[PDB]
């Protein structure tokens, strides 16, 4: 709680938001193959840029087939009706209306077809906004990817939403020996209870440094163990150190 | 007559007639061997003319 | 005339291509056709020799960068570019035979640089996570930093409505009287449309 | 001086063309007022065209554009290049939305309307000489670069103020022009040696917008308003858009300011036309004839034209 | 239990101009009137291909430690076989470098479902233009204009990816002298789900 | 409440002013005495953009 | 599924042989035997039909791309969660039992 | 000759010929500027008649 971690994290966050905001503008100037990877700003911008024109399209061509003539003298029904006898004109306009209704049948078939996947995607999106934002998910890589989730920001985007997930990433590793457990008198096995915690010894007895500490498997917080964190077992193994009451 | 012909290098081999409901089903799927399963058949009506 | 592009008229079919001789033996037919209507293979009835024809044209791909044609990929060994490099499955043509370390256009494991060199894209190396262990040696992470990721999703689409009667007829009475015979399609389409919208 | 400036752009020897624009006139030829905008009969509309010839510091040359109306929706022009060397004079030219500063110098905020990145981002070679200068000119949609080979760019925007990063420059080193001028150019040498640059007297605007330069390949030269040209359409016309079609555009020879057709000039669709071509000529059979009509009354009063068909039929207008 | 899933599909490209006209000039001059459909279809095709190729190449994550530990020698089986799953090491082809080949089960399944010479393997298009042979089906649509793009990911890449993925569990500490026994990992998982005294 | 920096940037980047994203006033289509745009064309045709 | 994905390409060649109310399916055959006018009309019919067919084909293409997109999303999720770590949801990995 | 014409208010401007493979590609996409990428081209066959 010495507050240097807090300021380091805050300044790193400010620098990261600054450079991502810069990357929003002129991304292609210094974009690499890694910069255009999955869950990157370039991928999102190109996806939205293409999808906005994709959704804005598929309407202009609907007017086109009206000009098309279906084996008739002309595409204008008023032109045909007032120039030729009622019989063949009626037959030709029947052909015209049948073709036009078939075309709009195909169009409307495409419409609810489009509605289906947006239904499914909106279901997934509401799930994700319910679970990754308002609370904390325990599934690794589910929110954002390949890292634990801390929090997210939500921004309105044309025809949808944009998610800005902040992922904490490690940069250094600490390599220490581990100890399986303890046996006092080689009948009383003193063993740690919760698997998420682990007990280690910093270095060895080479210079009388047999100090024992307990910490989580992701955070490096060496702290003194507590009696309530251990349990007693009647069976012992070779791997457990055979200590005595004086050294307890 | 109507029959299933398989050609390999302009060579005629493996003749198979279709004057039988089993043969009709066999040459309805252009396969010498057919897997076990359910298939449709049409009632005979050529007996009486 | 053989081994040259020519306008040929064989057995009532006329085409354009290069004709060549093939070392195939067949005792049936006079010509052989594919499912494209092309009479590629025909036999010299007097001698029995067989000949095959291929078009005098081809389709090929090019890699355009900046304001000039830099990359040409094809299956022919002749090209405008000076350098012709054989690669597994095809030919590449360029004006530079140097190394390609910083490709601009990348696809699969193949990348092309601005200067025109081609190369194999090295495999991307991902992140690392430590497997669970109960004894021995553990690399506990520390000295964390930020990595902000982006995500975009859609939830809704723009709806559209239309009246079939006005679309198929511009206000005429006799036309709509004729249309009254067949109307269930209009009812179906509108019933779908407004229901989905609502 | 002016010879190099005219020789920057190539023109065929058998051609005469009148150029109109904010051409350099004097080192310190400037406005007598403080107005920078444009209105009715605009002359003092700021620096319409700027030219650079000399430096005092020598670190480099930088130019940028702005406007008093200060519309951040449009583009902005910024260029930088290094002097003291022809090879090192590769100018980096940018028509982009630069955030810059709302004021002059790092004292205020930036532009908050810059969503898209840029449009024009190029490197253009340049050369340094005593009589060679580097310039930029803007006029309505057109913008032209007087450096090496000519540039024409089409974009509707407004600009009224010019900024130079390098303050170490004398008054005569920079030259700003604000009033268009008309000059008749006549280069009968197929090269940099121009015969004369006498100013035009009458029919200057019409001559400028009607005279071409027949390229050796027959292509039409760039930089034409095409005021007296229309698309060939059988029915209807496209109000706005783009299309590709076969059209009568390739030219074999061009005749302007004519005198000889008053003697009953004869044309045949078979043989190449005879006359003083506007530069290069191509020996090809004509396909169609295009007429640029100045005055209808000339044709109405004494103009007599007869159409001779292949059959031999005569059609008198 | 068994499970099977798909992630990618084979892309295909085509030139409309060559498909609708076999090199004639007047026909393409007529076609120039209506071309926006060609632009639409090709824009969609190459855009879709490029985006999926980029994302699938970004999907893969590779570790060299798993590459080191994927060998049979580097694996210390203890009561478990892991032989038909783990690949066969020390292979020296004409290249002269050690490479990884298919193991038992997958090599069985490829030769079971995939017939040799099918479309799964990359197709050399040079033979189509080579000539003097009876053209197969592939050259037919090559002349037609249908281009079958090479697979975005090679099978060897998938196999080495699988080898890397399966080696994550045995990955103990960094620069481990010996791989941790699998029985220890099983004990670790059993303890993680619940405490045990046996 | 108005738009902040990033979103106001992205709208003006991807969406051109006067596009179909903004609501369209159909009164001008029936007002007349002007060269009808594309929207009025399908309005006359019968296509209603909700 | 392997034969399903390997199919849907052979039939694309088939409709080329189909004649759309024209004398013959070969454009070169028609152009050199009949006047330019009706030949142009017939080749216009041919190209319109062919472009419509390939429009249907390309519509089917991205339609196929959609579900493989969704399935690959699910697959990457499953490989991220059921393999590299241990899931606490009963029956999620494999089924009706702890993973 | 065949060329790309852009009209704005019945005004002819920005002419662009297509007597070049680069020009042919440019006017095959009715775009003055084309983004970097991969595009198909047809082998020349008009040299010999
Ligand atoms: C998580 O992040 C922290 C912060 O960076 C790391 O701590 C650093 O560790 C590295 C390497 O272990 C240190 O680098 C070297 O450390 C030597 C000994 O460290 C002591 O002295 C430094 C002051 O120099 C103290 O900051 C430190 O706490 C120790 O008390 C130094 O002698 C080295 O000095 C060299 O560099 C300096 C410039 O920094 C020169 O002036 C010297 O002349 C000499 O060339 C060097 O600094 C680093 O100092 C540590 N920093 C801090 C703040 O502790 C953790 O190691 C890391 N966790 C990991 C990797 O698991
Ligand atoms: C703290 O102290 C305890 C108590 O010593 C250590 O636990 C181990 O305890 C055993 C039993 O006292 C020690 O003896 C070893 O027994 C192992 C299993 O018992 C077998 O004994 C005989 C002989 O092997 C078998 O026939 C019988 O079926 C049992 O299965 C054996 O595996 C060991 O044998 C080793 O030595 C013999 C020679 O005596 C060799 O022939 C064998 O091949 C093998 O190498 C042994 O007999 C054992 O020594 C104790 N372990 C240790 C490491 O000393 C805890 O391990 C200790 N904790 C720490 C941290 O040191
Ligand atoms: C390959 O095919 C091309 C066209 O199909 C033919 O034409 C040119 O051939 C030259 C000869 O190698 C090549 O271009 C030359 O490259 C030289 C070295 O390149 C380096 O340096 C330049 C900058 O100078 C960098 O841009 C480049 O990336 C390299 O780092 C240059 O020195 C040459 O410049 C010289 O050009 C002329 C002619 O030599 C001189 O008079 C000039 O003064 C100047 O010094 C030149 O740029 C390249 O292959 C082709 N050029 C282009 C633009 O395509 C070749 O004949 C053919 N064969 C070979 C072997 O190239
Ligand atoms: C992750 O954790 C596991 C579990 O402990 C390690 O496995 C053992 O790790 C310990 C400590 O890391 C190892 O002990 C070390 O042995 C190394 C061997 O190098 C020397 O070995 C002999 C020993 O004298 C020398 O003769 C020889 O020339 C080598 O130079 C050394 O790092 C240490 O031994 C001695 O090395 C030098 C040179 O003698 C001395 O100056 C040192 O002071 C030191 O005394 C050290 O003792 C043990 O061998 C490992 N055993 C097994 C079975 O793995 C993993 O190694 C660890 N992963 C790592 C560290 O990457
Ligand atoms: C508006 O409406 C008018 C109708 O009034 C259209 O005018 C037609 O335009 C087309 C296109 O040019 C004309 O077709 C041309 O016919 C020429 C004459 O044909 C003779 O030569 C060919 C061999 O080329 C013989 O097969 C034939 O039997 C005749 O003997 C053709 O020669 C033209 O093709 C060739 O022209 C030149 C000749 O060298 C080549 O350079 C070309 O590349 C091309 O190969 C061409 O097909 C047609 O005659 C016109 N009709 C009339 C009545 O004038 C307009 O097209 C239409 N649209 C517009 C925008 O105006
Ligand atoms: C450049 O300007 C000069 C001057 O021409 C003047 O302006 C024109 C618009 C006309 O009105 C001319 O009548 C007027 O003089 C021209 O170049 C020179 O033109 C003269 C013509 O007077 C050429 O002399 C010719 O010489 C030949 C060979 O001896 C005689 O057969 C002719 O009868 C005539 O006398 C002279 O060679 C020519 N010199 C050069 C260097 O151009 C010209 O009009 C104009 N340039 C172009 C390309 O038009
Ligand atoms: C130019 O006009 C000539 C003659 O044709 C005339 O114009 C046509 C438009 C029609 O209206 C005709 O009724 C009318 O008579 C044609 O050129 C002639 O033919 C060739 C073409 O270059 C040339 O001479 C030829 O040379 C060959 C090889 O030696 C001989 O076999 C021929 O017999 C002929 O002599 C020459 O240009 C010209 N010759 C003659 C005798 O007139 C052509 O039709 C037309 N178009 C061109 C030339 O492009
Ligand atoms: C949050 O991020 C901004 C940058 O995105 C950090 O700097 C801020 O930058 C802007 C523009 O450069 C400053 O605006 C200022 O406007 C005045 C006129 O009112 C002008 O004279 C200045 O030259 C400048 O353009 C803004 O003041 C500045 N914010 C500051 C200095 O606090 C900002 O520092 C970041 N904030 C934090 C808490 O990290
Ligand atoms: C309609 O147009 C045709 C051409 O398309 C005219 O035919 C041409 O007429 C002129 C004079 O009428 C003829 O010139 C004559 O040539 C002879 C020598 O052959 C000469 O002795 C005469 O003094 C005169 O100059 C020319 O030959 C002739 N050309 C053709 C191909 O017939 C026709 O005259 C026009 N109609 C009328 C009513 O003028
Ligand atoms: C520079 O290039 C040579 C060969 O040119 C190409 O190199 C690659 C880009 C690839 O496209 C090859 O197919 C080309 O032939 C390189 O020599 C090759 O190196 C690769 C591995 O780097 C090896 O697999 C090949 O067998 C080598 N071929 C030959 C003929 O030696 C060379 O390594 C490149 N240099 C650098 C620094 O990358
Ligand atoms: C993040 O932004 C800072 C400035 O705020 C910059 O110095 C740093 O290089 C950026 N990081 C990356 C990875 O671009
Ligand atoms: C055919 O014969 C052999 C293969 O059978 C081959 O090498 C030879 O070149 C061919 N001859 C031809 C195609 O004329
Ligand atoms: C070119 O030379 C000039 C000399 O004044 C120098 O200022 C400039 O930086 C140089 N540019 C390059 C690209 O070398
Ligand atoms: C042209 O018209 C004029 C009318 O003034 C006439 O004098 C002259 O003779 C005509 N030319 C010819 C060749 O007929």
């Amino acid at each position: 709680v010495l507050q240097r971690n807090q300021q380091l994290l805050a300044e790193s966050f400010n620098s990261a938001i600054g450079n991502i905001t810069s990357a929003f503008e002129s991304v292609k100037e210094a974009s690499s193959q890694t910069s255009r990877g999955l869950n990157t700003v370039a991928h999102a911008l190109t996806k939205v840029q293409e999808v906005v024109n994709s959704q804005g399209a598929a309407l202009t061509q609907l007017t086109v087939q009206l000009q098309h003539n279906f084996q008739a003298i002309s595409s204008s029904i008023d032109d045909i009706y007032s120039r030729l006898d009622i019989l063949s004109a009626d037959v030709q306009v029947d052909r015209l209306i049948t073709g036009r209704l078939s075309a709009l049948n195909a169009f409307v078939a495409q419409t609810l077809t489009k509605y289906t996947e947006v239904q499914a995607s909106r279901k997934l999106a509401q799930q994700k906004v319910n679970e990754c934002v308002k609370s904390q998910s325990q599934r690794y890589g589910f929110c954002g990817g390949d890292g634990e989730h801390i929090f997210s920001l939500v921004q309105a985007a044309p025809q949808g939403l944009l998610f800005l997930h902040t992922v904490l990433v490690p940069s250094d590793f600490v390599d220490v020996i581990a100890i399986a457990g303890l046996c006092v008198n080689d009948e009383i096995a003193l063993t740690l209870r919760e698997p998420g915690l682990v007990l280690f010894t910093h270095e060895l007895q080479n210079h009388t440094a047999t100090e024992y500490f307990v910490s989580s498997r992701r955070m490096f917080e060496p702290r003194k163990p507590t009696v309530s964190d251990f349990v007693q077992i009647e069976s012992c193994v070779v791997t457990y150190v055979n200590l005595t009451r004086d050294q307890l | 007559v109507d029959a299933l012909i398989e050609v390999q290098g302009t060579a005629i081999q493996r003749i198979l007639y279709c004057d039988d409901p089993v043969s009709q089903l066999k040459c309805s799927q252009v396969a010498f061997d057919l897997d076990d399963g359910f298939y449709p058949f049409s009632s005979r009506n050529l007996l009486s003319h | 005339t053989l081994d040259v592009c020519t306008k040929y008229t064989i057995y009532g079919f006329k085409g354009e291509g290069i004709i060549t001789l093939t070392n195939s033996s067949f005792l049936a037919g006079v010509y052989y056709t594919s499912d494209s209507g092309q009479l590629l293979a025909f036999k010299n009835v007097t001698s029995g020799a067989v000949y095959s024809v291929t078009p005098c044209s081809f389709s090929e791909q090019a890699a355009y960068v900046d304001d000039d044609i830099v990359g040409v990929i094809s299956s022919l060994s002749s090209s405008t570019f000076n350098s012709t490099r054989e690669l597994p499955g095809f030919f590449y043509h360029s004006n530079d035979g140097s190394n390609c370390t910083e490709p601009v256009l990348v696809y699969s494991n193949i990348g092309v640089c601005k200067s025109g060199s081609i190369g194999y894209v090295p495999s991307q190396s991902g992140q690392v996570k430590i497997a669970p262990t109960v004894t021995g040696n553990i690399s506990i992470p520390t000295n964390f930093s930020m990595s902000i990721r982006t995500e975009y999703l859609q939830l809704y689409n723009t709806p559209v409505s239309v009246d079939c009667a006005t679309y198929v007829c511009n206000g005429n009475s006799r036309c709509k009287q004729l249309l009254t015979q067949y109307t269930a399609a209009c009812k179906t389409i509108e019933s779908a449309l407004q229901l989905s919208a609502r | 001086n002016f010879r190099r400036f005219f020789s920057k752009f190539n023109v065929q020897a058998p051609a005469v063309v009148v150029l109109g624009g904010y051409l350099p006139i004097g080192e310190n030829q400037g406005v007598n007022s403080t107005w920078y905008c444009a209105g009715q009969h605009p002359t003092a509309s700021g620096v319409h065209g700027i030219f650079v010839s000399h430096i005092r510091g020598g670190h480099g040359f930088e130019i940028g554009i702005s406007q008093e109306p200060f519309d951040p929706s449009g583009y902005q022009l910024y260029l930088h290049k290094a002097t003291n060397g022809n090879t090192n004079a590769t100018a980096r030219l940018r028509i982009c939305q630069f955030p810059s500063i709302k004021t002059l110098g790092p004292t205020a905020n930036n532009d908050v309307t810059i969503g898209r990145n840029c449009l024009f981002n190029k490197a253009i070679p340049a050369h340094m000489s005593e009589h060679s200068v580097v310039g930029i000119t803007w006029d309505n949609d057109r913008v032209t670069v007087f450096s090496d080979k000519i540039y024409y760019f089409y974009f509707k925007n407004d600009w009224s103020r010019v900024a130079t990063k390098c303050y170490n420059s004398g008054g005569c080193a920079m030259q700003y022009v604000y009033e268009p001028t008309y000059y008749m150019l006549n280069v009968t040498s197929a090269g940099e040696d121009g015969i004369s640059y006498q100013p035009c007297t009458a029919n200057c605007i019409g001559y400028a917008a009607n005279v071409f330069a027949t390229e050796p390949n027959g292509h039409i030269p760039e930089g034409f308003s095409f005021n007296n040209w229309f698309l060939l359409s059988n029915d209807s016309t496209l109000v706005h858009g783009k299309v590709v079609s076969n059209q009568p555009l390739l030219v074999n020879c061009l005749l302007a300011i004519p005198k000889i057709y008053g003697l009953g000039q004869f044309f045949s669709f078979n043989q190449t036309i005879d006359g003083v071509c506007n530069g290069a000529a191509v020996q090809r059979a004509p396909e169609a004839l295009r007429f640029n009509i100045n005055d209808t009354s000339v044709i109405l009063a004494e103009g007599s034209i007869v159409l001779h068909t292949a059959l031999g039929t005569n059609f008198s207008f | 239990r068994t499970e099977y899933l798909q992630l990618y599909n084979t892309p295909v490209s085509v030139d409309c101009a060559t498909y609708v006209c076999n090199g004639n000039s007047r026909c393409k001059q007529l076609l120039t009137q209506y071309t926006a459909a060609c632009k639409t279809i090709e824009s969609a095709l190459q855009l879709s291909a490029r985006l999926e190729s980029v994302e699938v190449n970004s999907m893969l994550t590779i570790s060299e430690e798993a590459l080191q530990l994927a060998t049979i020698s580097s694996f210390n089986g203890d009561g478990y076989n892991f032989t038909n799953v783990l690949g066969v090491s020390v292979y020296d082809p004409a290249r002269g470098r050690v490479v990884q080949k298919r193991s038992f089960i997958e090599d069985l399944l490829f030769n079971k479902v995939v017939t040799n010479g099918l479309g799964t393997v990359d197709e050399d298009y040079k033979r189509c233009s080579n000539g003097r042979s009876v053209a197969d089906l592939v050259c037919a649509q090559y002349y037609s204009g249908v281009m079958v793009l090479p697979g975005v990911v090679d099978a060897e890449k998938l196999h080495m990816y699988s080898a890397s993925l399966i080696g994550g569990m045995v990955l103990g500490g960094f620069t481990a002298a010996a791989a941790l026994p699998f029985s220890y990992a099983v004990q670790a998982r059993l303890n993680y789900l619940a405490l045990q005294t046996d």
